[PDB]
């Protein structure tokens, strides 16, 4: 970051700076970057889990322009307004992040079936949604949650929601927030450095889920990039105060 | 530790080990495994009556059968193996006075020491490994390689230098005592006379020069450092 | 095919990114 | 264990040992053997309980090569990837274990029927799955959970999951982890020394369950055996970083 | 029958395990 | 200095030399030439700007080409010879990181250390001598015998014992600096890249037994103990 007061050489008289409005309305300050990143963002809104697959993959990365919808492109399972959230706009300014993320997963059920959430560390790939690992047609005898990796279970009859905190299990000092083109086929090891692992949800029977994401307490951002080129048309969908 | 100049009887700087009425010398240096502990505390509970030692009989050196190493022997090949104490009672050195207390007592705890003496010439070369596997009954055919031997308590023998090796074997068994002898009246539900296995394996094959010897020999010696016997009975022949 | 996969030869370097020589990208 | 520094007689100069990476990424150390054994392993994945039987038997023993699947052999109820878990690989190095194990049992139900989990001490047998004790055709009047043995109940309507800790109720100092051949007919008393008892699950009506196992806090391993002969083909089912 | 149950006589001892004499097991 | 009794890894009483990111061990004793001084005082006058050292690059051990000694070789025969630094830049070990500073700097002062490692068997015998001749340009073909080698700073290698030899070479040149590289734009009036010569000569021929090996090998290693560079320029390929 460069403040730019360096370039301001003028030292002539000016009007008063006044008094801040911070604290006047309430003490609930919402200016802290970490506080903004720690409140949740909806990734997946009522998406299906299918037991024919290994599970629904969630790549461990914060919300950003990487998950932004553009009118015309192919339809994904992602929430369309991820790119327009405050924290996504903030993450578009910082290309480095380190620490844990927290995932709030809600299973749309009240059944006694256990739904397992398995953490995969940084393996070098980057996938999302339902996937058959090594293209098999049977995963009940070889579940991902019973392979050895760290796992937690949801029992909807007790509690359909859970909040799980995924560690920074990677080789790199920082995780890369975004690329210029997310679908470009470049150097394969660099391609996978935008995630720190995966979170895999596996059901017993067919059931829907919703997924939110936020930053952990142990979390930092760095490598300030400044604001990008942007567009808006908010004016057009509202009346003015003069009819 | 340090050699001297040649005299009437060569380099007279030998070391030796005296245990009871038996002595074993060594011309070169020796390798010795770590002195590691056995299970203690269960002895007083497992046996209501006091246990007995016979150091004069058991703590002496006793040689067992000779081992032949050939140029044909490959890495990982078993040169010899011993289920102890069974094989030291009714296979090797059967007339040894070390075996006398096993005739009368039914139970015991046993800590052993095994010395290995090799005699290959200076134009030969090769590596042999001896290791111990504790409580090996129905697990002899797994974790039984050179790699498993290098992990477990072991000694390494170079076949050219003729360095001696001393393997210190504690009592590590899933029961308080090991049974000494099977009998017609006794149960067949428990395997007796086996709390451990000893393996002698080729680490690197024996090699020799042009018109050289195609084999050489190794001799094991055993002794009990701590043999406590329990449960006196009428004397029987061993197996 | 997908045109995002590979960059055209005239604007890019061997590592499949815009060349430093190619100033007109902006 | 023999470190093997004994055999290293060379005392010439060497390059620097450097500084450890432990603590750099996070303080979550995962090197402790006890810590690895204390995280759970999936044994049974959605297996049926049938009230026509006494109950579903679970032999009290940790995960190891004893429960390893081999392509071609008869199909069991066990999870196929038990042998490839970290803790199973660790237990293949130690043939002795002493202390308690902890079993996490999840009943796939939300009903008000009580499902009883009975502990049997070391009796000398070794069984698993559904069994009719003394080959009877009626067990509601003579349930195993109401014979006198220590028992705990699961009420799925309240909580479909439970965690129960089974004691080291055996004659032996140590329990034997594994054998060379698990199906070999040898001395019958020695054959049963690989378990310290059983855990028997009995339902009211037909229902499915899932079972995990881990080591207790009061738990030790010993009798280090070193690494066995192994095989892998992981290379074949993955692309390299050079396409 | 199941061949794992009993070991063949030539390689084994009376206790149904590989004999110490039988070196070729490895 | 003193040998010990035989163990698992033989007589483990080796010495070693660590310089930067390179180590060289020795099984037997070593011979070392006297630490003798270079010209000092002219450095500050000859170069108005300060001189530079790159110890991490230059002060590491670097092996050069192998030398073969045969039974056919007679006394006074040259086994190998090196004009330094020239031959260590553009003949031997051309891809060595030791050579990197010579690409950019035109002048320098250089003090070297050269280790020689021989490997003949115990049934062979012979003597080799390595010596240094300072400022040898147009005087290589005179005072170039075994006798001249025995007079000048030297090391002696017995081909049976395999004793190591370390020749310490100061900077003794008729100018303040030596030129590092020739160039098309540079003058041809001055011979660059040669302040000294190293000779490897047979002192006593190699001999062997009946059906024995008719040759054995020696490997030289070099390093700069004090390499000061002067006169920075654009980087060029070496010769």
């Amino acid at each position: 970051m460069d403040t730019g007061a360096k370039e301001d050489e003028d030292e002539t008289a000016n009007f008063s700076d006044g008094v801040t409005a911070m604290g006047f309305q309430s003490l609930d300050t919402q200016v802290s970057i970490k506080d903004i990143l720690r409140r949740p963002v909806l990734l997946f809104n009522h998406v299906e889990l299918d037991p024919d697959y290994t599970g629904f993959f969630i790549p461990i990365m914060p919300p950003s322009r990487m998950m932004q919808y553009k009118s015309g492109d192919k339809e994904t399972s992602f929430q369309r307004l991820i790119g327009r959230t405050p924290q996504a706009a903030i993450m578009n300014l910082f290309r480095f992040w380190r620490g844990s993320l927290r995932y709030t997963i809600i299973i749309h059920s009240t059944d006694g079936h256990p739904i397992y959430v398995t953490h995969v560390p940084h393996t070098g790939n980057r996938v999302y949604g339902l996937m058959k690992v090594n293209n098999l047609h049977e995963y009940t005898k070889v579940p991902i949650f019973g392979c050895g990796l760290t796992t937690e279970m949801i029992i909807p009859s007790v509690n359909p929601s859970i909040c799980v905190e995924v560690p920074f299990d990677t080789e790199n000092n920082w995780a890369v927030t975004f690329d210029e083109d997310a679908q470009r086929n470049y150097s394969w090891r660099d391609k996978g450095d935008t995630v720190t692992g995966h979170l895999v949800v596996t059901p017993v029977v067919s059931v829907y889920m919703s997924v939110w994401v936020e930053a952990g307490d142990d979390f930092e951002v760095s490598n300030f990039y400044g604001p990008p080129s942007v567009k808006t048309n908010d004016w057009n969908y509202a009346f003015s105060d003069e009819h | 530790e340090v050699p001297s100049k040649e005299s009437i009887q060569g380099d007279a700087t030998q070391q030796s080990s005296k245990e009871e009425n038996t002595i074993i010398t060594r011309d070169q240096q020796q390798t010795v495994s770590e002195n590691i502990p056995s299970t203690v505390g269960d002895l007083v509970i497992a046996s209501s009556e006091p246990t007995q030692q016979f150091r004069s009989l058991t703590n002496r050196w006793m040689p067992i059968n000779s081992i032949r190493v050939t140029v044909n022997g490959k890495r990982n090949d078993l040169l010899a193996q011993y289920y102890i104490p069974e094989d030291f009672l009714s296979t090797h050195a059967k007339c040894a006075p070390n075996t006398i207390p096993f005739e009368t007592y039914v139970y015991g705890k046993y800590e052993l020491e095994m010395k290995f003496v090799a005699n290959g010439n200076k134009f030969q070369c090769g590596k042999v490994i001896i290791s111990v596997k504790f409580d090996s009954y129905q697990a002899d055919n797994i974790n039984t390689g050179f790699q498993a031997a290098l992990s477990r308590p072991h000694i390494m023998l170079d076949l050219s230098t003729n360095n001696e090796g001393v393997l210190k074997i504690p009592f590590r068994y899933h029961r308080a005592f090991v049974r000494n002898q099977t009998h017609k009246t006794a149960t067949a539900g428990v395997r007796p006379g086996k709390f451990a296995s000893i393996y002698v394996q080729v680490l690197s094959p024996l090699q020799t020069g042009e018109g050289g010897a195609n084999d050489m020999f190794i001799r094991p010696f055993y002794r009990y450092t701590r043999a406590e016997f329990a449960g006196m009975s009428y004397k029987v022949p061993l197996t | 095919d997908n045109p995002h996969r590979f960059l055209p030869a005239n604007v890019s370097n061997r590592w499949n990114e815009y060349s430093s020589a190619y100033l007109p990208r902006v």
